[PDB]
């Protein structure tokens, strides 16, 4: 039923819209922007003698738009036939291809949003999301995205990171706060990333080997999604989901640009709350798996060697979590998972280690506070 | 009897279209060396400038189902609907294919269409389909039939381009109804007999002279005259004729005797005619009328004319034969003969004559496949590197 579908629309490509029937064409970008101008001009977006008293074309321009392009994604053959070299299966994956350019799936993802405001009064200022453009836009452009073209490259992945998946983690995280978490676009944005973003980063996280020179980039992926994880307003699929990315990312990830995620962590940790399940859990992994790091003096050249600071903040988060574990009150789970993690600690950290006596001045006052985490 | 198009025969791929509310028609053309793209060719003006068939000429190499051709993938007959052809330019020897590239005339949807190497993978393919409900799936193809063309590798209809300034073909989803006109067919072609499009050499009634032009000095304008000389210009690529019929359909059928045709120039492209003043005087290709440029053989001097025949939809029969048969150059429309000037490397002038001579014989002698190629390959290439050569100079 794809094959027949893909062969119909490709006989009449009026279907594809004035901006893709081929001829005198803008393209997917230049249609969504002008449709975002549209949105914004009020003669004609409206009739000008809530959607039914008034159908925001702009936003019937995008939807449009997005359905077909989700539809196309969808018509995409499995990956398992083109593995098995299914002549048809290739043959519609190219013409897909041919269809949809690479840069304009880019483009569309790196529109930015509308931002919600509080207001002087303190109320929060809502745009209209019927009105405008909507995270499922960008969420039927990633199905296309990894259903046609693939992401399989790693340079690849590292730019769509940066240009269009980061921003959006960012805006997420930014809208934490207890007021701006009941906002319906901070719902629709924490939906999309966590139904979209987060399992193709998750599937490509082998793609994460080599990034030593990209080490900005990852270590702030790396901090938006712990932020988004400590964020409220998720759902417990949202909270499974995030947590399998981030885990699946640190465990691919070298362990040497991950100090200053520890840093958060062993300050987060301590407090034993219900929050702070998933990150004692990483470090549980990430002590099992990179033991040779920390105990041998050299490890394999790859990895590195320890910079004694980072020794030092593990034997930090040892002991605080050893005592904030003593004086914290028996609950079964949390016990039982925190044991591995107090064992992996341990074990990581060398038996004769040398404890500097200079001990660490002038501490992160911003990512070690009370209340607002800046 | 409706002749049926089967494989191994050479046509050629015809579009019309409505410039300017003009109908015009077009052949579907390439050029092998230097140009994978394909091109369009006219035809409609033949009166006043001569197509070049030689690179729309395309012979029908293969005609397999869809299932058996994804078989053989994975792993005489007549043409039916719905099969898959590969097609052969009959020049360069390179299949017609979607090249998979985008030349990008404002149609971001479409590919480029060319020759190719190879004949393995699925861009060499292509199926033929009804234009109307006349015909059917499975149904034998006759050579008037309109066809439409399918790109198996992209099912993007082998399209023409109104919508650019320049008109131009490639592989888009809108479809273009294509009509096939039979040039020869091999099976009923007699070996030894002159056949239209053949590259051939003018022997004189001595059998060591041919007619030729002057030698390269860098002088196209002195190149520009027709002269019988003799040595190894014999078996250079100077004395080389391409014999082009007046039809466009069976033009590579047989050659009878009053038949009109051009005689071409192959390294320098430009055809044999006569000046009002009777002199011969190579043109262009612009300007190469059939008034001027109409020449034919007769069997005899002998004055009776062959008079008004039709001309027949076939190979035709076998009547001129190479090294056995004396032929004599008439011009159409002023009826005079060739003959040399016989005033004195012999360098003999050709002239035309109320009468001429008794020995104004000519023999014909059939150029090799080798020869053709190199010599239409010397003419590209001059030509590419003397435009190459005045834009060093600007």
């Amino acid at each position: 039923n794809a094959n027949v579908v893909v062969r119909l629309l490709i006989r009449r490509p009026e279907c594809f819209g004035p901006a893709l029937r081929g001829e005198g064409g803008n393209g997917l970008l230049a249609a969504m922007e002008e449709a975002i101008k549209i949105a914004e001009d009020p003669s004609r977006d409206g009739p000008s003698p809530e959607e039914d008293d008034t159908i925001h074309m702009g936003n019937a321009i995008m939807t449009f738009y997005s359905a077909l392009i989700d539809l196309l994604g969808r018509c995409a053959p499995e990956m398992h036939l083109i593995h098995a070299g299914k002549g048809e299966a290739i043959r519609i994956r190219s013409i897909l291809r041919s269809l949809i350019p690479l840069g304009d799936l880019v483009g569309v993802i790196s529109i930015a949003f509308q931002m919600p405001t509080i207001a002087k009064d303190g109320n929060v200022v809502e745009p209209d999301m019927s009105a405008g453009f909507c995270p499922d836009h960008k969420a039927a452009m990633v199905l296309f995205l990894d259903r046609v073209y693939g992401i399989e490259v790693q340079d690849f992945l590292l730019h769509l990171l940066e240009v269009g998946f980061l921003p959006d983690l960012r805006a997420a995280a930014s809208l934490d706060t207890a007021a701006l978490s009941a906002t319906d676009m901070a719902l629709a944005l924490n939906r999309y990333l966590c139904t979209a973003v987060l399992p193709l980063l998750t599937r490509c996280a082998p793609l994460f080997a080599g990034t030593e020179h990209h080490a900005s980039l990852i270590d702030s992926l790396l901090h938006t999604v712990y932020r988004l994880s400590k964020g409220c307003s998720l759902t417990k699929a949202q909270r499974d989901s995030i947590e399998v990315c981030l885990l699946s990312i640190c465990g691919q990830l070298r362990p040497s640009m991950m100090q200053h995620l520890l840093r958060r962590l062993v300050f987060d940790v301590p407090l034993l709350n219900e929050h702070a399940k998933m990150p004692l859990k990483l470090l549980t992994n990430h002590y099992e798996r990179c033991w040779k790091y920390y105990c041998l003096p050299g490890g394999w050249g790859n990895f590195g060697a320890a910079s004694e600071e980072e020794l030092h903040l593990s034997r930090k988060l040892f002991w605080g979590i050893f005592d904030a574990l003593s004086q914290k009150k028996y609950e079964q789970e949390l016990f039982k998972l925190a044991l591995p993690c107090l064992s992996a600690v341990a074990g990581a950290l060398p038996p004769d280690y040398m404890e500097s006596n200079y001990v660490s001045m002038m501490e992160k006052q911003s990512s070690m506070d009370s209340e607002g985490n800046f | 009897e409706i002749q049926f198009l089967r494989t191994d025969d050479e046509v050629v791929l015809q579009c019309t279209a409505t410039i300017h509310k003009e109908q015009q028609k077009l052949c579907l053309a390439a050029e092998g060396f230097g140009n994978r793209l394909c091109f369009l060719e006219s035809t409609s003006n033949s009166k006043n400038v001569p197509p070049d068939l030689s690179i729309c000429t395309f012979v029908l190499e293969q005609s397999l189902s869809v299932r058996a051709l994804q078989e053989m993938l994975a792993n005489h007959r007549t043409l039916l609907y719905g099969h898959a052809i590969l097609l052969r330019h009959s020049y360069s020897g390179m299949y017609l294919c979607c090249l998979s590239t985008s030349r990008s005339s404002t149609d971001k949807l479409a590919f480029d269409v060319g020759l190719q190497e190879d004949t393995t993978g699925e861009a060499c393919w292509w199926t033929i389909h009804p234009a109307s409900k006349q015909r059917s799936e499975g149904e034998k193809v006759r050579v008037g039939d309109d066809l439409i063309l399918v790109s198996v590798s992209s099912e993007r209809y082998l399209h023409l381009s109104y919508g650019n300034g320049s008109l131009h073909v490639d592989a888009a989803f809108q479809q273009t109804l294509w009509s096939v006109a039979p040039i020869s067919s091999g099976s009923e072609a007699a070996q030894g007999y002159l056949i239209g499009g053949d590259v051939l050499r003018l022997l004189h009634g001595h059998m060591d002279e041919c007619l030729t032009v002057p030698s390269g000095e860098h002088g196209e304008e002195q190149r520009r005259t027709v002269h019988y000389e003799g040595g190894a210009v014999s078996v250079h690529a100077r004395s080389l004729w391409r014999l082009e019929t007046l039809r466009v359909a069976w033009s590579g059928s047989h050659i009878r005797w009053g038949q009109p045709f051009r005689l071409r120039h192959v390294t320098t492209g430009k055809y044999l005619s006569l000046m009002e003043d009777k002199n011969l005087l190579l043109m262009d290709k612009e300007k190469a009328d059939v008034k001027s440029t109409a020449f034919t053989f007769r069997s005899s001097k002998e004055k009776l004319d062959v008079g008004v025949r039709k001309e027949v939809d076939g190979m035709g029969t076998s009547e001129i034969k190479y090294g056995d048969s004396v032929c004599y150059i008439q011009h159409v429309d002023t009826g005079l003969w060739l003959t040399y000037q016989s005033v004195d490397s012999i360098q003999r002038k050709a002239i035309m004559h109320h009468e001429g001579h008794m020995d104004d014989g000519i023999s014909l002698s059939r150029s090799q496949h080798e020869e053709s190629r190199t010599a239409r390959v010397i003419r590209s290439t001059v030509f590419l590197f003397n435009r190459f050569i005045r834009g060093l100079d600007a």
